[PDB]
């Protein structure tokens, strides 16, 4: 039973690693989506110039 | 024998009998004859991004 509190505190935590884990593809996808959209902007502006 | 080289770089079906199948009723006809050509615009260029 003490170990069951340990099961849940660890199962929660691991699922918060899969929380951050799906958010690994989610996070870095946004970092990539920045870098292309930056090169969409700076050039479109450069093409006005 | 150069005759129809341009017809052949376009591959001849006596240059007619494709259009009506592209969007027909029958499934087996329409999946074979699905793959759409460049029907929207053919890209010109100019100045922009």
């Amino acid at each position: 039973k003490l170990l069951q509190e340990k099961n849940d505190l660890f199962l929660q935590l691991e699922s918060e690693r899969s929380g951050a884990g799906d958010v690994e593809e989610r996070l870095t996808k946004a970092i990539s989506m920045k870098n292309d959209l930056e090169g969409q902007v700076q050039e479109l502006q450069e093409r006005l110039s | 024998n150069i005759t129809g080289w341009l017809e052949k770089n376009k591959d001849p079906v006596n240059d007619t009998v494709v259009d009506q199948f592209k969007k027909g009723s029958n499934k087996l006809v329409q999946e074979i004859f699905e793959d759409h050509p460049g029907l929207g615009a053919e890209e010109k260029g100019g100045g922009g991004k």
